[PDB]
C-alpha cells in the first residue's frame, strides 16, 4: 500500500533530527541459545519540521523491551506536550519503527524518544557485529561496526539517510579488561559499572555533525602504535597483539599522518578532529570504511609485512589508507544529499588516493597507474547499454538494493576518470582551488552534483580559465549521461568524429539521454611524438588541421589517457602507428602504448576495426620491457582466453603468448641473477610478475621448472619459505596446477596455520588452481563452512574456482541449483559478473535466460543490474565467436611460428 | 664498571606497544647518588627481547663505552631503548 508513507523506502520530511545518545553493551559470549547479542538504549532528539500524528524512524534486526506497553517512550522538550502512544509497529520491508501517535506534533517543537533494545552480534560483517581470531589456543570475539550504506539502523533506531544529519553520545559498556573505541576520544577514563565491576563503562565526546553511516564501535584486546601527525592528529594503528608486535602496523603508521597532512595542505582545510585511529578487523566486507576518526581496514589493506608481503601489497595499503583518508574530506565533512551521487564520495577518494599514496611514495609514479586501475576497468562496463550514469536521478535510488548496487566501477572508477580529465583540461591547482571552495562552503552540510560545478566555475572565472562554455555544461556531458564517445580520426582531411561507443552495434540502448549522447570532450594529442595544441570537440563532427597529417606524419589522441574517450584512426594512420611500433616503440609514450593495444581489441569487438589489426598490434610485444602495454594486452587477451579456453583455438593463441614472452621470461631470469634479485623500480617488479605469470600459462618448460622446482623446495624446508613474495601468487598457483595432492594438502596446511593475511589469501586463490575436479569439489564445500573458509573470503574463493576451466561448470551449476539457498543466506553481483563471463554459445545463454525465470521472484537484489549485462554479454559474445573463431584461429597459427 | 639497563612495556590490554616503556631500571653497579661519581673492564648488561633491545650512545664523549646525574664538565651519553626499525627512546643517560 504506497499511500501509506511507512510502506515507501524514503523518509518523510516532517521529522528532522537534532542529536542522539546512544549506549550499546555487547556480550562477547554465546547465550543459551548460542547467539551472540548486543543489548542497547537510545534517545533521540528531533524536531517537528511540519505537523505529523506519526514518527517513522529505522530499525532493523532489533528487538525492543516494552516501557509502558510500548516499543518508546515519547518525552516533550522545552514544555512541549507529547501525543499518548496508540500503537507502535516494525514494518520489515521498508526496515521501520512506526510510532502512532493520538495526536499531531506541533511544528519546530522538539520532542525526544527512547527505546530499550536487543539484537544479535552475528557474524555477517553489518551492522554491530561479532569478528573472530585465535590467539594460541583461545578464540577472541570483537565487535565492531559497518554501518553504510543503511545499517546503522541495525545498532539502534535512528534516521538513517545521510542528508539526516546529527551529533551523537555514544556510550558502550564493555568487559573491564577490554578496550572501547569510537569516533571521538573518551570524555574521561573508563570507570568501572556498579551493577557488575566485570563491566566497564566509557563515554565519548559529542561528535560533529555527522551522517549515521559514518559512526562506529570497537571493543577489542587490540594493541596499537601511535605516532602523532604534522598536524597534530594522533594517529594510532589498531590490531591483534600479535601482529602489531612483529611490526605488521609499522608501514600503516608511516604513511597515514603525512598523507592525512598532505590532503589538508592540498585542500587548504584542516582535519578537524583530535586523532584519526586506523583499525585491521578479521573479519570485514568490503576492505575499508572511513569512519569519522575511527576508520576499519581489512587487514589485507593495512597490515603489511616487510618480509613476507610483496610489492603490490603494499601498493594496495598505502592505496587504501589514501583512499579512506580522502573520505575525511570527501563524504566526512562534506556528504552527499542521496545516495544517487555516490561518485561525489567514492569518484573523489577513487582519483584522490592517486595523489596521496603519489605523495608517500613518490619514486612508485602511481598515477600512471589510473588509466590500467581505473579507466579501462570501467570502460569494459560502460560500454554496455545496461550502463548506468555517475549520477542517476534520485527517484530511482530507494531500496537497500538499489543503493548497494551503486558501489561499482561507474561510481569509483569512472568517477576517477572523469576527475583526472577534469583536473587536467583545467589546471590540477585551479581543480584543488574549487574543491577548497566547495569544502569551506558545504563543511558539515550535503552536495549534489551541481553544487560542485559552480565552485569550480569561481576557481576558472577567478583564475582567468579560458573555456568553450561552462563547467556545468562540460561536466552534465559526462555525468547525466551513461557511456562514452569513440572520437574517430580521419588524418588525411583532419576530420573529427564522435559516437555512442557500444561493446555490440546491436545493443538496444533504451535510457533517454538529454543530450543525445554527444559529449564535449577535450582532445589532447601528439604528432610524431610531439604535443599539440589542445582542441576541444563541440560537435558531432568537426575539422581542424591538428588532425591532418602528410607522408611519414602519425598522430595520436588522448596522450597519456587523461580523457574519458577511446580513439579510432583511418587505414594509413594505423599502419603508420604499427610501423613505429616496430621501428622504435619507444617514440610512443608507454601509456599511448597501452591505449593502442586496448582500444583496437575493443573497437574490433565493436566492429570499427579488424580484429587482425588488434591483433597485429600485439606483435611489437616480444621485445617491450614495459609493465603497462604488457598488462594491457593480457587484459585485453583475457577475454580471447575466456572465449575459447574450451576450444581448439586455445592451444594456438597459447602458442603465440609463448612466442612473445619467452624472450622477456629471458631477460628477467637474466636480469635477476636467476630470480634471486627483484628488480629496483616498481613497475619493472610487476613486469617480471607478468612475464614470469604469462609464461606459466602459455606453457614455457623453463617457467614450469622454475616454479615446481621452488615450490618443491617449499616444502622440503617448510619454515624457510625461498619464495620472493613478488612470486609467491604465480608461483603458488602453477605449482598447484602442475602438482598432485600432496601440494595442495601442503599448501592448505599452510593457509590454516597463517599469521599473515597478505600469505593466506595467495594461499587460498592458488588452491583454486587444482586440475583435479574432486579437488575443486572439495574446495567448493570448505568455501562455504565459516570454520574453514572466513564468510568474509567465500564469494572471493568461488570465484578463483570458477576462474579455473574446470571449475567453470561446476560452479554455474552450483549457482543454478542453490541459488534460492545462497540468497535467503556475500557479493551475489560479482559472483554473477564472474560466472557468466566464458558464456558464448546458444546453451549457456537459455541457461541464464532460465536462471533469471527459476529466481525471478526471490529476485537478485544487488546483483539485478549484473544479471542485465551478462546477458548483454552473453548475446555479444555469440555472435563475436561466430564472426571471429576463424580469423582468429589462423592468426594465431600462423603467428607462434 | 657494570651498566645494568632493563625496562618492560606497559601491561595488560590496550597497551602502545611502540611508546616508552613504563617501567626502566638503569643500575649502574656500585653507583651511589649521594656519594658521587664512581671512579679493569666496562661491562653493559642491555635488554634484548622480540625487536625491542638497549643500546648506550656516545653522546659528546670521544670514547664509546661514571655517573647516573650530571658530571659537571663532562660528556652525557645516552642510554636508549630501540624498537627495530620504528622507535627509540633515551631513557637514562650515563655521566662521565
Ligand atoms: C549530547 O551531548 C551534548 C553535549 O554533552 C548535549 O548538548 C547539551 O545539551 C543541553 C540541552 O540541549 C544544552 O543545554 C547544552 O548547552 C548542550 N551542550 C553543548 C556543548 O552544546 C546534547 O543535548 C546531547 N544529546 C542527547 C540526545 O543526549
Ligand atoms: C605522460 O606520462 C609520462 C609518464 O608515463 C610522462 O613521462 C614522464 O615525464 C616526467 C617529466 O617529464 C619524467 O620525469 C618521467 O621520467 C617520464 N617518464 C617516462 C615514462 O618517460 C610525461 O611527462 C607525460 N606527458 C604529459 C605531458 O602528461
Ligand atoms: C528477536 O526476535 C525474533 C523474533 O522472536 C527472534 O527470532 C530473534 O532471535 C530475536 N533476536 C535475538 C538477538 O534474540
Ligand atoms: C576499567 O576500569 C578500571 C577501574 O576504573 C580501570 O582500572 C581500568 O583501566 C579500566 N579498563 C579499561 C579497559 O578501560
Ligand atoms: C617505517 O619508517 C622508518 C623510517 O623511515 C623505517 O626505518 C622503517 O623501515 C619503516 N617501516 C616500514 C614497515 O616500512
Ligand atoms: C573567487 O573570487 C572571489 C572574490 O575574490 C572569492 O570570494 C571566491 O572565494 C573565489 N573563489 C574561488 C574558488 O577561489
Ligand atoms: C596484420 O598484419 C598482416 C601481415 O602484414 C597484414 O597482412 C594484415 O593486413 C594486418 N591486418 C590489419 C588489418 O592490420
Ligand atoms: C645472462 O646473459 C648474458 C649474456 O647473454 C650471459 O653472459 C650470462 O651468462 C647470462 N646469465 C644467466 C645465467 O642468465
Ligand atoms: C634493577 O636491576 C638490578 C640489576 O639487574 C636488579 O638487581 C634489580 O632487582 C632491578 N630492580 C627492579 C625494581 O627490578
Ligand atoms: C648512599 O649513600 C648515602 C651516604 O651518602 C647513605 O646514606 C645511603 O645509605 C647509601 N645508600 C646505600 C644503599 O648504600
Ligand atoms: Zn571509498
Amino acid at each position: 500500500d504506497q499511500s501509506k508513507a511507512w510502506n515507501r523506502y524514503r523518509l518523510p520530511n516532517t521529522l528532522k533530527p537534532d542529536s542522539y545518545r546512544v549506549t550499546l553493551r555487547p556480550y562477547l559470549t554465546p547465550n543459551d541459545r548460542g547467539l551472540y547479542v548486543f543489548k542497547g538504549s537510545s534517545t533521540v532528539r528531533f524536531t517537528c519540521k511540519e505537523a505529523t500524528d506519526v514518527i517513522i524512524i529505522h530499525s532493523k534486526k532489533l528487538n525492543y523491551t516494552l516501557s509502558q506497553g510500548h516499543r518508546v517512550v515519547l518525552r516533550g522538550v522545552g514544555g512541549s506536550q507529547p501525543p499518548d502512544i496508540d500503537k507502535t509497529e516494525l514494518v520489515e520491508p521498508t526496515e521501520y519503527l512506526v510510532v502512532h501517535l493520538k495526536g499531531s506534533l506541533v511544528k519546530d517543537s522538539q520532542y525526544e524518544m527512547d527505546s530499550e533494545f536487543e539484537g544479535e552480534l552475528a557474524d555477517d560483517l553489518a551492522g554491530f557485529y561479532r569478528s573472530e581470531y585465535m590467539e594460541g589456543n583461545v578464540r577472541k570475539v570483537v565487535a565492531t561496526t559497518q554501518m553504510q550504506a543503511a545499517d546503522a539502523r541495525k545498532s539502534f533506531p535512528c534516521f538513517d539517510e545521510p542528508a539526516m544529519k546529527a551529533e551523537f553520545n555514544i556510550t558502550l559498556i564493555h568487559p573491564k579488561d577490554l578496550t572501547a573505541l569510537s569516533n571521538m576520544l573518551p570524555k574521561g577514563p573508563s570507570t568501572p559499572l556498579p551493577e557488575d565491576p566485570n563491566w566497564n563503562v566509557t563515554e565519548f565526546h559529542t561528535t560533529p555533525k555527522m551522517s549515521t553511516y559514518l559512526l562506529a564501535f570497537i571493543v577489542s584486546e587490540f594493541d596499537y602504535v601511535e605516532k602523532q601527525a604534522s598536524n597534530g592528529v594522533l594517529i594510532r594503528i589498531w590490531a591483534r597483539p600479535s601482529a602489531i608486535a612483529a611490526g605488521h602496523g609499522d608501514y600503516a603508521l608511516n604513511v597515514t599522518g603525512p598523507i592525512l597532512n598532505f590532503f589538508a595542505g592540498h585542500y587548504d582545510t584542516p582535519y578537524p578532529l583530535p586523532k584519526s585511529d586506523q583499525i585491521g578487523l578479521p573479519d570485514f566486507n568490503a576492505g575499508a570504511m572511513e569512519n569519522w576518526g575511527l576508520v576499519t581496514y581489512r587487514e589485507n589493506s593495512l597490515l603489511f609485512d616487510p618480509l613476507s608481503s610483496s610489492s603490490s601489497n603494499k601498493e594496495r595499503v598505502v592505496t587504501v589508507i589514501a583512499h579512506e583518508l580522502a573520505h575525511q574530506w570527501f563524504g566526512n565533512l562534506v556528504t552527499i544529499e542521496w545516495w544517487n551521487d555516490l561518485w561525489l564520495n567514492e569518484g573523489f577518494a577513487s582519483y584522490v588516493e592517486y595523489l596521496g599514496a603519489d605523495y608517500a611514495e613518490p619514486t612508485w609514479n602511481l598515477k600512471d597507474l589510473m588509466v590500467l586501475n581505473d579507466v579501462y576497468r570501467v570502460m569494459a562496463v560502460d560500454a554496455l547499454a545496461s550502463s548506468h550514469p555517475l549520477s542517476t536521478p534520485a527517484s530511482e535510488i530507494n531500496t537497500p538494493a538499489q543503493i548497494s548496487e551503486l558501489f561499482d566501477a561507474i561510481s569509483y572508477s569512472k568517477g576517477a576518470s572523469v576527475l583526472r580529465m577534469l583536473s587536467s583540461f583545467l589546471s590540477e591547482d585551479v581543480f584543488k582551488q574549487g574543491l577548497a571552495s566547495y569544502l569551506h562552503t558545504f563543511a558539515y552540510q550535503n552536495t549534489i552534483y551541481l553544487n560542485l560545478w559552480d565552485h569550480l566555475q569561481e576557481a576558472v572565472n577567478n583564475r582567468s580559465i579560458q573555456l568553450p562554455t561552462t563547467v556545468r555544461d562540460i561536466m552534465n556531458r559526462w555525468t547525466l549521461q551513461m557511456g562514452f564517445p569513440v572520437i574517430t580520426v580521419d588524418t588525411s582531411t583532419g576530420t573529427l568524429s564522435q559516437e555512442h561507443f557500444l561493446l555490440d552495434p546491436d545493443s538496444n540502448v533504451t535510457r533517454p539521454s538529454e543530450f543525445n549522447y554527444v559529449w564535449i570532450v577535450p582532445i589532447t594529442s601528439i604528432r610524431d611524438g610531439r604535443q599539440q595544441q589542445d582542441y576541444w570537440l563541440i560537435d558531432v563532427r568537426a575539422q581542424n588541421d591538428l588532425f591532418s597529417t602528410s607522408g611519414n606524419e602519425w598522430v595520436l589522441l588522448n596522450l597519456n589517457v587523461t580523457g574519458y574517450y577511446r580513439v579510432n584512426y583511418d587505414e594509413e594512420n594505423w599502419r603508420k602507428i604499427q610501423t613505429q611500433l616496430q621501428r622504435d616503440h619507444s617514440a610512443i609514450p608507454v601509456i599511448n602504448r597501452a591505449q593502442i593495444i586496448n582500444d583496437a581489441f575493443n573497437l574490433a569487438s565493436a566492429h570499427k576495426v579488424p580484429v587482425t589489426l588488434a591483433l597485429n598490434n600485439t606483435l611489437f610485444l616480444i621485445e617491450e620491457r614495459q609493465y603497462m602495454p604488457w598488462e594491457a594486452a593480457l587484459s585485453s587477451l583475457s577475454y580471447f582466453k575466456l572465449m575459447f579456453d574450451r576450444s581448439e583455438v586455445y592451444g594456438p593463441m597459447k602458442n603465440y603468448l609463448k612466442k612473445q614472452v619467452t624472450p622477456l621470461f629471458i631477460h628477467f631470469r637474466n636480469n635477476t641473477n636467476n630470480w634471486r634479485e627483484i628488480p629496483e623500480n616498481l613497475m619493472d617488479q610487476y613486469s617480471e610478475v607478468n612475464a614470469i605469470s604469462t609464461a606459466c600459462s602459455n606453457g614455457v618448460p623453463e617457467c614450469e621448472e622454475m616454479v615446481s622446482g621452488l615450490f618443491k623446495q617449499w616444502m622440503e624446508n617448510p619454515n624457510n619459505n625461498p619464495i620472493h613474495p613478488n612470486l609467491r601468487s604465480t608461483v603458488y598457483c602453477n605449482a598447484i596446477a602442475q602438482g598432485g595432492e600432496e601440494e595442495w594438502d601442503f599448501a592448505w596446511e599452510q593457509f590454516r596455520n597463517a599469521t599473515l593475511v597478505n600469505e593466506a589469501d595467495k594461499l587460498r586463490a592458488a588452491l583454486a588452481c587444482s586440475k583435479e575436479l574432486w579437488i575443486l569439489n572439495r574446495y567448493l564445500s570448505y568455501t562455504l563452512n565459516p570454520d574453514l573458509i572466513r564468510k568474509q573470503d567465500a564469494t572471493s574463493t568461488i570465484i578463483s574456482i570458477t576462474n579455473n576451466v574446470i571449475g567453470q561448470g561446476l560452479v554455474w551449476d552450483f549457482v543454478q541449483s542453490n541459488w534460492k539457498k545462497l540468497f535467503n543466506d556475500f557479493s551475489f553481483s560479482n559472483l554473477i559478473q564472474a560466472v557468466t563471463r566464458r558464456f558464448s554459445t546458444e546453451y549457456e545463454l537459455q541457461q541464464l535466460e532460465q536462471f533469471k525465470k527459476d529466481n525471478e521472484e526471490t529476485g537478485f537484489g544487488s546483483g539485478t543490474r549484473a544479471l542485465e549485462q551478462a546477458l548483454e554479454k552473453t548475446k555479444a559474445n555469440i555472435k563475436w565467436v561466430k564472426e571471429n573463431k576463424e580469423v582468429v584461429l589462423q592468426w594465431f597459427t600462423e603467428n607462434s611460428k | 664498571i657494570v651498566l645494568y639497563v632493563n625496562f618492560k612495556l606497559r601491561s595488560g590490554v590496550g597497551r602502545c606497544y611502540n611508546c616508552r616503556p613504563a617501567v626502566v631500571n638503569i643500575t649502574l653497579a656500585n653507583f651511589n647518588e649521594t656519594k658521587g661519581p664512581l671512579c679493569f673492564t666496562t661491562q653493559f648488561v642491555g635488554a634484548k627481547f622480540d625487536r625491542w633491545s638497549a643500546s648506550i650512545n656516545t653522546g659528546n664523549c670521544p670514547f664509546s663505552f661514571f655517573s647516573l646525574k650530571d658530571i659537571p664538565g663532562g660528556c652525557a651519553m645516552p642510554i636508549m631503548a630501540n624498537l627495530a626499525n620504528l622507535n627509540s627512546h633515551t631513557i637514562g643517560t650515563l655521566y662521565v
